């Protein structure tokens, strides 16, 4: 006999790209033992294939950095003799944080004589925001008051 | 010594020899540094401009949208402001990557815009404000202008959103190129190729040609690899570019239809209510400009042998280890490779 409703469902995870995530899969009552497959957007994923990615003994899939396994619909489906069981699917996304750049150089005084302007930018690209991540936090230019 | 293969004396021991190592570890990054500064530079000036270009927009229509309100609809300011202003600031917060729905954007801004229409334009003479809120949408009394406005805007926001990420994640992967680490191998490659002439004695000996391929093919067969992800990311942003600003600047004129059209059946309205409660320039000149650095990953290695100092000639060099007559003959990388696949699938997909 097969349970239809799965013992622990695999949960939706928001890692950075060097973020490690386990994600925890208890299948359902059944004699015999389930077997768990894990599922990448409706599509079997090979542990051996990719080192960042490996199936333990209690069924659980670890992923180290979220860069050789990036985002996806993770589902954790249970196999047995009797039949197959579809967990529900857990939304992983991959989130990278805003980092500021170094200042610049400030630009020559634009008046000649009198009260000028020096800029410097400070560009949100180190990292670079990807799949929604946070934006810098701050403001992007500088500008000084100068006299020439 | 652990670099330098002493095959007579040597004039520098192990110190001199880390010394070297970091030398050319400098050298290495400043030939890179040197190879990726234009580029570099073109991307930053274009990231920046477009940024400023887009806020400016923003605030020019958002401007233009108050002083419309100002000038046909002086009933329903102040609180025209207020709205307005919220719209044009998520519009902004999306434009720049912030989680904003859209079609949320627009349904806040009908749902306040409707009930200061009925109390100041419809029925002259606070606590029944959320009953008109529900009957904006009940009775759909603005039509299919939401739904208009909705796609109008959120298909020049998602491209405009996409472009600014796609620039801001080249700039990052062109910062990367000229710091990437390499081997520890390659180090002790470069330093025998560089400076382990000045061990043996030697003043002005270069390094053979042949040699600073085999070198640099060697230490550069991963980053070789990032060629065909780059070429790719160039044409998916070609495939973007072939739109947002006549859009937001239209928005004033389509409201103030959808306002009319809303005032047009204020009759059954009232009592039913009453009962119930130069950029294309730019971005043309950037891909063209962008096209002429595809193969900046492919010719890198033929940059870094032709602007180090070599015996083009094979005559009378440096093969490592000794004077000559003649010559015999990850992870970072992954991480760009990752990126360039995720900007090239999200570019792809907006075509
Ligand atoms: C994952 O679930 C979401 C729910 O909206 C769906 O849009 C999407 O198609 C699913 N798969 C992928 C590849 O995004
Ligand atoms: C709007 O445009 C007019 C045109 O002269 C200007 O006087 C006014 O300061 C502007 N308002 C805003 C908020 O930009
Ligand atoms: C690369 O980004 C880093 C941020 O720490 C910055 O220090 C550096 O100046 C940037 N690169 C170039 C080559 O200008
Ligand atoms: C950039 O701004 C400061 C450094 O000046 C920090 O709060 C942080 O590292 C941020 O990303």
């Amino acid at each position: 006999y097969l349970r239809k409703n799965f013992e622990q469902d695999p949960q939706g995870r928001e890692v950075p790209i060097e973020g490690m995530i386990v994600l925890h899969c208890r299948p359902p009552e059944g004699v015999p033992a389930a077997e768990v497959e894990w599922l990448k957007n409706e599509e079997p994923i090979d542990s051996e294939q990719d080192e960042n990615i490996d199936t333990r003994a209690d069924h659980n899939l670890i992923i180290r950095q979220a860069r050789l396994s990036d985002s996806g619909n993770y589902t954790c489906m249970a196999a047995n003799i009797v039949a197959k069981r579809r967990s529900l699917s857990a939304t992983v996304v991959v989130y990278v944080n805003g980092g500021w750049s170094s200042w610049t150089e400030w630009s020559a005084c634009n008046v000649r004589c009198g009260r000028g302007w020096q800029k410097r930018s400070r560009t949100c690209t180190n990292p670079a925001p990807l799949n929604g991540g946070a934006f810098c936090e701050g403001m992007s230019v500088q500008k000084i008051t100068c006299t020439a | 010594l652990q670099v330098c293969l002493p095959k007579g004396p040597t004039c520098c021991s192990r110190k001199m020899e880390e010394k070297y190592q970091l030398t050319a570890r400098l050298n290495m990054e400043q030939l890179l540094q040197s190879a990726s500064m234009e580029l570099k530079f073109l991307i930053i000036q274009n990231a920046a401009v477009f940024q400023e270009a887009f806020e400016i927009v923003v605030r020019h229509a958002k401007n233009y949208t108050n002083a419309m309100f100002k000038n046909n609809y002086p009933s329903l300011t102040p609180q025209a402001f207020e709205f307005v202003g919220e719209f044009f600031t998520d519009v902004s917060l999306y434009i720049l990557g912030s989680d904003i729905n859209v079609d949320d954007m627009v349904n806040e801004l009908f749902d306040s815009l409707f009930p200061v229409i009925y109390t100041q334009m419809m029925n002259p003479g606070l606590d029944i404000n959320e009953c008109l809120r529900g009957a904006r949408r009940d009775l759909k009394v603005f039509g299919s202008f939401p739904k208009l406005i909705m796609t109008q805007v959120s298909k020049s926001l998602q491209v405009t959103r996409i472009f600014l990420q796609a620039l801001n994640l080249g700039i990052e992967v062109i910062n990367t190129t000229d710091h990437l680490k390499f081997s520890k191998d390659c180090g002790r490659m470069l330093t025998r190729m560089w400076y382990c002439s000045y061990c043996q004695g030697l003043m002005m000996v270069k390094p053979c040609g042949g040699y600073c391929n085999v070198v640099m093919q060697g230490c550069m067969a991963g980053v070789v690899e990032i060629d065909k992800y780059w070429r790719e990311y160039i044409l998916s942003l070609e495939e973007l570019v072939n739109d947002m600003e006549n859009v937001l600047l239209g928005l004033f004129s389509t409201i103030h239809d959808s306002i009319q059209y809303v005032q047009k059946n204020g009759g059954k309205l009232t009592t039913t209510i009453g009962k119930l409660c130069t950029l294309s320039s730019r971005r043309r000149e950037l891909i063209q400009k962008l096209k002429s650095f595809i193969n900046f990953y492919s010719a890198l290695p033929g940059y870094i042998c032709s602007h180090s100092p070599v015996a083009e000639n094979d005559t009378l060099c440096w093969n490592g280890q000794e004077l000559v007559e003649r010559y015999s003959q990850e992870p970072v990388v992954s991480q760009i490779i990752d990126k360039l696949k995720h900007i090239n699938q999200l570019l792809r997909t907006m075509s």
